[PDB]
């Protein structure tokens, strides 16, 4: 993976690529790495794919129950505290590297969590195998007092750096914008700069090409 | 890390760099290694970021619960709770913590807790990978009952050298001043300290 | 690999598969595992492909040099021993070879020699060599008689490779048949297991484990 | 332990099992029966780690016999094989797994059909016309592929089995001291004394 | 001693126009030794089909487990489980064994009976869902299957054309893998009929 | 400890027609998860209408090509400018490779050209020298993806004549250079999709009696 | 079999319309200790080539001596040593590439990543990489170590393919290089602020810049964190 | 390889050597002669590492034959055994030692006495009334301790040897496919065809 | 070891402690780590005692043979011979050597040669296990063109701190002064330097 998070004027934006690998093989060409913990708290996840999904859902479930219990909108620091204490407990064996962001009654927030359970704070962050390509772009172009449209541009550019230059990242750019006072907008496949070109040939076979030994109707009914 | 805490006339000052590393990559160049466990009891964190964080959070919880029952805890008490965690979990921890706090009775106090979980009360303490390079300098330059400005210069010059030689240290020099007046945060940027 | 060669009334039958593997990856299905050293000598290949291929064609050069120097075709014994003495010099280095030097000469008659990379050299009437040797043995031993006809012997050799090609995961592709007589070796064709299996299953009534 | 074979024919299941019990450089016994009768029409042969084999076989035997007494009814060979597979499937993720491979030969009285199941120590079950565990398979499978027919008689099956034992006695490195053969059919289980 | 390549086997699933296909080989072996040529790797619970590659004892175990779970689901819900829901159930069940996993490569295939949408999904041994519009691959010849599917596949194939494509994908992939083959089964699944075909393939 | 080998990724592909042969290879060069070059050719004209590629560890690949090119040069000097036939080149390469049997060239080698009857020829080698003439061979990282596709489309494997009850096979026939290049381009786009080490560019070298022609095509750069 | 002791970090470089630029910081690290600060890791060979070396410094100093000796040897019995038969970048590279691969093949490598930047006699830009394994490659932008991960992405935004080279000026190219050096100072734990930069232009020739510093750095936002 | 025995009686030396050549799970040959005639009245049996055994045996054979031709004279069994021991004693400190154990049975024509020498791969020589290499010794030594007498005839020695082979066939784990027996006496070397 | 060499106005001074250790045992507490390779070219030895000794002896032999043919060798030349030995035998050596010498043309010069066998010409150099503790101090206190008395104090204070913190260092502080005047040996005992 490649994932990023960028803070701006009235909120925070996160983004991610959409490649999933198994060694040198691309397992999924359009997987979703942007995860919803609560309506206005979203998580970008790198590392062990199942771990990022499972840990995000578990905390997301407990956050929802907590929100119902307290009659309050959940806070990013609650998700941050719950995630880090869970990850720390497992001493890194749950290989989840997360960028946690969102807006809540306290304000807008941006954090990162490592598998062993350490957390950072920042205005711009990047995690994953393409984080160095992304961080290079962020360090070059980031500034204080970014607008919404500037932050999305910066974020997607940082993801693109990973897509092109990192072999562990590719395909498309997902974005999620969390602005204060507004609904969070999830932009699935915000950019699709890796569309497959038209194939040279149709490999549709003449019917009867495959040799068959037996046929039978399968009963799916009761 | 390069971290240090120094007692002086009016109280105590904590100092730290801002570099976090994953190998030779700098994961965070603006880290805050000075963390509040109580109003006027702070600690400098070195070693594993995850371990020191988890410990600091538990200590902060213990001292908040202490305060709810028995009022303000002493700096010694805070260091004892750190020690208890670091000593009893020595096999599973990589944490070198300096505890510093201001009482009105005891004034400034500094306790250092190395890997083993032993406690050592000192006039000043240095720790982290970059501390090795300034043992010579700090010993020669430290004086008891320094002023605030002198102690700030002592820490600034010290961590400047630690940062210069240690690759695992760098970024900004954060400081936290603990006195009867209150709590003051200071920051010093490369363009100032590098050319000392 | 599965390779075999057996001696009988009508000479020698030699049969081999044609698969090459790199782990579980099927690298090839059309490999030549028999090398024709001269009109009266054959070599079979099992083990490392480069090792077999390189050293057995090298063996052929040594056999040619013998008949130039001695004005006489090399004996099957002498040819096998050149190869065995060579691999023995490399013993420990990590060569992987299981070979069978099959041929006819006047003084010896039909003769088969098993030679392998740890320096074992054995004269015998029947051998099976390779990862699927055991599968070939099972069919070959239970149907072998000295008095087999040339037609029956050719089939048994073919059928024994087919048996191994089926069960052994690292054997298959096709069967290459050879028949060695007093007049020299005779090639009896390449037989793809893709067609040969179903042809044998139907006609013979065997392979009842498989879904027909 | 070492050699256990199984052949399902038209009307019966035939299990052959080696008689040798070797340890170190000494054949301690040459008349060992590596089989237990689970029920009147179900027989299980076994091979593997010393101790584990018999301990597992007798544990399964006790459970099946307990079921028979409780329900006053014989479990089908399929049902017994599924029970055995599950026990091994549990075992493999235990602190110390049973290292035992088994063949279950049975005659289903409801279907009037012989059934042969092969189950390894991992809990890998397969129904087969003929089966083997250990190195035996490397010789017998290809042999049976050639000579086996589904409509054979018990006598033909025994001749087919003699062909396997002969091949093993010729090409196997170790002396396994012959086999004990047992037949499972509609009339239950009986042992061939002269093999 | 790599659990995922002791027994061998492959599963592949494809989507077509108002239909899905799921196919598997029949081999079960013990490394080099082929043991069974009747070992099917595709199962179904109602109209939801599940293919499972990997360690055969776990293949069996999981089938029995999902039969168990879908049977109780149906009794309580009073309806057949849908592919999207079953996919989630599979993921949950696999991740439940996070630090002692089933060494499997499951593949869900089926048509949602309400919406009529074709659905396929894949998983790793630990539960990570891999959803796809086009195709899912699994097993010891997954690399081969990836290469075959990626080239041969085209969207919106008719059931009879889709059969040819998925069959040729599996067959040619299987022939390049030592531990896969020995027969093959293909399921063509339409909204309310399912056709199962056994393929003739080389038996080595 | 020093590891003298590395993996520079990429993949190569050779197909033989009736009166021509193609040897294709992607132009991407990688180490680990980084791209070194988007255009680093590894398919070379070695003279005498022989094209060669040694894919795997580029240092060993370049070393081998360099030695074979030099072998062709000395073959001319020593044998009165005689043309090195493709079969003789193949045998020569076996000795080059096997020469380092106990410290191998970490490369899958393929050469292509015309045999002495004017017909298209592709030879392929393992890392230690075993070789075999074929109509078809893919080599390198994505060989396992491409090769089964070639078996199906070049040698018509598993393809039967419709309506013949799986009894009559699809007959073998030579492919036109236009048809072969379609297969090469589809093979490499498919490989680029699912393999992270394959992409950037495709360079094909086509060998006819008239000489060696080149063709270049863009590939996806993610 | 070696292990590197005193080491130099990233070397970065790129082609532009008339020539090539190459840069490398002046640090000699001793593990985590930033031991030596006056180390020059760009070594000019003639007036048309610069060799930038990262990795072990003792092995770098050995390579310096080889190149120094190569210039001497080329001059021997060579009336055109400063003209047609002067050392080309391609010659210098191929020599080093040969040495590097021979040393890896003898299991005793020169523990270095090397970038040979220069301009050929016909005006063509030369930029090629070689390392301890003998692995060689060429690209419009080349970088070693952390540079490969952080510099290349930034430099490739300027020159993404061959056709972008004529469109890139020396001002634009140098700006990108100097920016990349700043980014490396932020993020590489074994980098220094001080660095050297070299421009080999086909018109203006070799311009060697020493004692450059990373500047215009963003640290102000740290006070808020 | 594996089983090689030797018994010195009154007037002869008897060497028994197993016929099996096993490799992996396959008995490749069941009629292998693990012996070389060094001279008309000297026989050497051998067992050990594959390749090494025959390579060493034939190398010794060539040297002894070369000596015989040079001097037109047969070396005494004692002299041959000392030569062989020295070759193995060199070998053990070589880059790759011969892993071969041997028995040398000979009839000394000058002394009119049979002689049996046992030499292992380290170059450890001992003259014995009866000898064995490998696991065989663990059974045969105690057996011969009991039944052996120094004044036995060749026929009595063969019956004594049959007793060893029977015991080995009973208790040895591996099938060694019987033995080839050879007798060394005043009239030279001859092979017993029916054993 | 703690060792250092420092150039100044009149030439160069070498400095060293006197502790040799086999583990935590002090095998020799009065070691002479400052060794003569030529009249006015000396070296400080750190690392393996056996390796540095063997190297120094070979260098002394080479420079004596150099002098017999080409007269007095430069300090640079001496450092090149050290480098050649250390670099070419890097796999079999554990030697960290500082070379210091006085020319009349070049005045004082200091070359340091770490483990790898690289050469570094510096104004002053520090090396050995105890040097880590005085990087901070030495950088802050070193000035170019110091007097003899200032340089002696600089080395004395520096090695005093190195000795204080490093367990592998101690004993006396030996020094060797290289100027146009000649060669002067200095020694300083614990009772003086410890209480600096
Ligand atoms: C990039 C693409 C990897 O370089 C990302 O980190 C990506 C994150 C991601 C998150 C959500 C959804 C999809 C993808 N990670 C992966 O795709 C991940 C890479 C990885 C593989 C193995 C690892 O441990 C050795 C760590 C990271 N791939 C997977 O999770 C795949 C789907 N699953 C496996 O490879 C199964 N592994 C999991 C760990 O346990 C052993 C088997
Ligand atoms: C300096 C940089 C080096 O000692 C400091 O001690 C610093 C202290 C710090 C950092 C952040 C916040 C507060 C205090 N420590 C680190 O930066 C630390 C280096 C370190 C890692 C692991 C250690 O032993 C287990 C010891 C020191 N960096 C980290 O923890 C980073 C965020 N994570 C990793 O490096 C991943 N680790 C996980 C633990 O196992 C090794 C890989
Ligand atoms: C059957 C297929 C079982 O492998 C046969 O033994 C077969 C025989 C054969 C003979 C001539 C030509 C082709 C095939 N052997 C192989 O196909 C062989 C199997 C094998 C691989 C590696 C070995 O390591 C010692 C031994 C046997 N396959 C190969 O040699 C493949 C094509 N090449 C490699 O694996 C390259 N390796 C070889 C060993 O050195 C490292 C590089
Ligand atoms: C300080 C003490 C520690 O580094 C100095 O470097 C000092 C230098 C010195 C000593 C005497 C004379 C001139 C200069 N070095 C030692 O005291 C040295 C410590 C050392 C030993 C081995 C090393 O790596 C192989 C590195 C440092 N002590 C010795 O050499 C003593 C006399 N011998 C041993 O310790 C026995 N060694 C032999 C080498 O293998 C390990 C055991
Ligand atoms: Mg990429
Ligand atoms: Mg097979
Ligand atoms: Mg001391």
């Amino acid at each position: 993976t490649t994932i990023v998070g960028v803070k701006f004027n009235n909120g925070v934006v996160i983004a991610a690529d959409t490649r999933s690998t198994q060694g040198p093989i691309v397992a999924d060409k359009n997987c979703a790495k942007l995860h919803r913990i609560s309506p206005k708290i979203w998580c970008a996840g790198a590392g062990t794919a199942a771990d990022t999904e499972a840990v995000t859902q578990l905390i997301g479930s407990n956050i929802e129950l907590h929100s119902l219990y307290t009659s309050r909108e959940p806070r990013v620091v609650s998700a941050l505290q719950m995630l880090k204490q869970h990850l720390f407990k497992y001493q890194g064996h749950i290989g989840a590297y997360l960028i946690v962001a969102g807006v809540d009654p306290t304000g807008s927030h941006l954090f990162s969590i490592h598998a062993h359970g350490s957390t950072d704070v920042g205005y711009y962050l990047s995690l994953g195998s393409g984080s160095l390509a992304a961080m290079a772009v962020l360090e070059s172009h980031w500034k204080q007092d970014l607008t919404k449209e500037e932050a999305i541009k910066l974020a997607s550019d940082a993801i693109q750096a990973g897509i092109w230059n990192d072999l562990g990242s590719g395909s498309n750019v997902d974005v999620c914008v969390m602005e204060i006072g507004k609904d969070a907008e999830y932009l699935r496949n915000y950019l699709t700069p890796n569309v497959r070109e038209e194939k040279q040939k149709s490999y549709k076979f003449p019917r009867g090409t495959t040799a068959v030994l037996k046929e039978s109707i399968v009963n799916i009914c009761d | 890390t390069s971290i240090m805490a120094v007692t002086f006339k009016d109280g105590v000052i904590l100092g730290a760099d801002s570099r976090t590393t994953t190998g030779a990559y700098i994961a965070n160049r603006v880290t805050d290694k000075l963390t509040r466990v109580h109003d006027k009891i702070w600690c400098c964190r070195s070693g594993s970021a995850a371990d020191t964080q988890a410990i600091a959070d538990i200590v902060q919880y213990h001292l908040e619960l202490y305060t709810s029952q028995y009022g303000t805890p002493s700096t010694e008490t805070a260091a004892s709770v750190f020690k208890e965690l670091c000593y009893e979990n020595k096999d599973n921890l990589t944490a070198g913590i300096i505890v510093a706090g201001y009482d009105d009775k005891n004034k400034g106090e500094v306790y250092t807790i190395p890997l083993g979980g032993s406690v050592h009360k000192l006039p000043y303490a240095i720790a982290g990978s970059g501390s090795t390079f300034i043992y010579g300098y700090c010993d020669k330059n430290f004086r008891e009952n320094m002023s605030k400005e002198e102690t700030v210069d002592f820490i600034k010059h010290s961590l400047s050298q630690a940062i210069k030689w240690d690759g695992s240290s760098g970024g900004v020099i954060r400081m936290v001043v603990l006195t009867a007046a209150g709590v003051e945060r200071l920051i010093f940027y490369p363009d100032e300290y590098e050319q000392l | 690999t599965t390779t075999l060669a057996f001696r009988f009334q009508g000479g020698i039958i030699v049969a081999v598969d044609s698969r090459a593997t790199a782990g579980n990856w099927v690298a090839s299905q059309t490999v030549k595992k028999v090398i024709e050293i001269n009109p009266f000598l054959l070599g079979t290949m099992a083990g490392g492909s480069a090792d077999c291929q390189f050293w057995e064609t090298w063996l052929g050069s040594q056999c040619r040099l013998h008949e130039l120097r001695e004005k006489e075709r090399i004996s099957v014994a002498a040819a096998s021993k050149i190869l065995s003495n060579l691999v023995y010099q490399y013993k420990g280095a990590g060569l992987s070879m299981g070979t069978m030097i099959c041929g006819y000469t006047r003084k010896e008659g039909p003769t088969i020699y098993y030679v392998d990379s740890d320096g074992t050299r054995l004269k015998g009437d029947i051998f099976c060599v390779g990862s699927g040797q055991t599968f070939a043995y099972g069919v070959l031993d239970s149907n072998y008689k000295w008095d087999l006809s040339v037609e029956d012997a050719l089939y048994l050799g073919k059928r024994s490779i087919l048996a191994a090609a089926h069960r052994d995961a690292y054997s298959g592709g096709s069967v290459n048949l050879y028949h060695v007589t007093e007049d020299g070796w005779i090639y009896h064709g390449n037989h793809d297991v893709g067609e040969l299996f179903w042809k044998v299953k139907e006609e013979e009534g065997s392979f009842n484990n498989v879904i027909g | 332990m070492d050699i256990i074979l199984g052949i399902r024919v038209q009307d019966s299941v035939i299990l052959a099992s080696s008689k040798a019990v070797t340890r170190g450089i000494s054949v301690l016994k040459d008349s060992d029966d590596k089989t237990r009768q689970l029920s009147p029409h179900t027989l299980m042969s076994f091979a593997g780690e010393a101790g584990d084999t018999v301990q597992f076989a007798e544990y399964i035997q006790a459970n099946i016999q307990l079921y028979s007494i409780r329900e006053d009814y014989e479990l089908s060979p399929q049902a017994v094989s599924s029970f055995v597979r599950q026990e091994l499937a549990k075992s493999i993720r235990s602190r110390r797994p049973y290292q035992v491979n088994v063949l279950i030969g049975g005659y289903d009285k409801k279907k009037n059909k012989p059934e042969l199941y092969q189950i390894d120590y991992l809990g890998t079950k397969v129904e087969l016309p003929y089966g083997a565990h250990g190195y035996s398979g490397f010789y017998t499978f290809s042999l049976l592929d050639h000579h086996y027919r589904p409509d054979m008689t018990t006598e033909e099956g025994l001749d087919l089995l003699k062909l396997c034992v002969q091949e093993l006695e010729k090409r196997m490195p170790m002396d396994f001291k012959g086999v004990i053969v047992k037949i499972v059919d509609k009339d239950g289980i009986r042992q061939v004394d002269d093999f | 001693s790599d659990p995922s390549s002791i027994n061998g086997g492959i599963v592949v699933a494809m989507t077509g126009k108002d239909c899905v296909a799921i196919a598997c080989d029949l081999r079960l072996g013990s490394q080099s030794l082929g043991v069974s040529n009747k070992f099917e790797k595709i199962f179904h619970y109602g109209h939801v089909f599940l293919g499972i590659t990997g360690l055969a004892t776990d293949v069996t175990t999981l089938n029995e487990m999902f039969r168990y779970k879908t049977n109780l689901y149906k009794l309580k819900e009073e309806r057949a489980i849908e592919p999207e829901t079953f996919t989630q159930l599979v993921s949950s069940s696999l991740y439940e064994r996070r630090f002692g996993p089933y060494f499997v490569g499951p593949v869900v295939a089926g048509i949602n009976s309400k919406s009529g949408k074709p659905f396929i999904a894949g998983f790793d041994l630990i539960g990570c869902i891999d959803e796809a519009k086009d195709f899912i691959v699994s097993g010891t010849a997954s690399d081969q299957l990836f290469g075959m599917c990626e080239s041969l596949y085209e969207p919106n194939l008719e059931p009879e054309d889709l059969f040819e494509t998925i069959s040729q994908a599996l067959l040619n992939a299987a022939d390049r893998d030592a531990l896969s083959g020995w027969g093959a089964v293909v399921y063509i699944i339409k909204k309310d009929e399912v056709v199962k075909r056994y393929l003739k393939m080389r038996q080595d | 400890q020093f590891n003298p080998y590395g993996d520079n990724g990429g993949t190569i592909l050779g197909i033989a027609g009736e009166d021509f042969a193609v040897l294709a290879g992607d132009t991407r060069n990688i180490t680990d998860y980084s791209i070194n070059s988007r255009y680093e050719p590894k398919v070379f004209d070695c003279g005498d209408n022989i094209v060669m590629s040694a894919n795997g560890f580029a240092a060993d690949g370049d070393a081998l090509v360099k030695r074979f090119k030099n072998s062709v040069k000395w073959y001319h000097f020593d044998h009165n400018d005689k043309k090195l036939s493709i079969n003789s080149a193949a045998r020569n390469i076996q000795h080059l490779l096997y020469g380092k049997r106990f410290f191998p060239y970490y490369v899958h080698t393929i050469i292509a050209g015309l045999d002495e009857d004017g017909k298209g020829a592709v030879y392929s080698f393992d890392p230690v020298g075993s070789y075999e003439r074929e109509q078809c061979r893919a080599g390198g990282a994505a060989a396992s993806l491409i090769m089964p596709f070639l078996d199906n489309q070049v040698n018509f494997k598993n393809q039967y004549e419709p309506g013949t009850n799986g009894k009559v096979k699809k007959p073998l026939k030579y492919l036109s250079v236009e048809e072969v290049i379609k297969l090469v381009r589809d093979s490499f786009t498919s490989a680029t999709e699912r393999h992270i080490q394959v992409g950037d560019g495709l360079e094909i070298l086509i060998v006819t009696k008239d000489g060696v022609r080149k063709e270049f095509y863009e590939l996806k750069r993610d | 079999t070696q292990q590197p002791i005193v080491t130099g970090t990233s070397v970065i470089s790129m082609k532009y319309d008339n020539g090539v630029i190459i840069a490398a910081d002046n640090l000699g690290s001793y593990g985590s200790l930033l031991r030596f600060n006056g180390v020059e890791r760009l070594i000019p060979v003639g007036d048309n080539t610069v060799v930038g070396i990262s990795g072990d410094i003792s092995d770098m100093q050995h390579i310096e001596r080889l190149l120094k000796d190569l210039v001497t040897e080329n001059a021997y019995d060579n009336p055109l040593a400063d003209a047609e038969e002067a050392l080309e970048p391609s010659y210098i590279f191929e020599y080093l590439a040969t040495v590097m691969y021979q040393r890896r093949s003898k299991m005793n490598p020169l523990w270095n990543a090397i970038i040979v930047a220069g301009v050929q006699s016909n005006g063509d830009q030369f930029l090629r990489y070689v390392n301890l394994l003998g692995v060689t490659y060429s690209s419009p932008t080349l970088a070693t170590g952390f540079g490969a991960h952080m510099a290349n992405p930034l430099l490739r935004k300027v020159v993404d393919r061959e056709s972008d080279i004529p469109k890139t000026t020396v001002q634009v190219a140098e700006e990108a290089i100097v920016n990349a050096m700043r980014v490396l100072y932020y993020r590489d734990a074994r980098s220094s602020r001080n660095f050297s930069l070299a421009i080999i232009d086909k018109n203006t020739g070799l311009t060697f810049k020493k004692n450059l510093q990373v500047e215009n750095m963003k640290w102000d936002f740290a006070k808020d964190i």
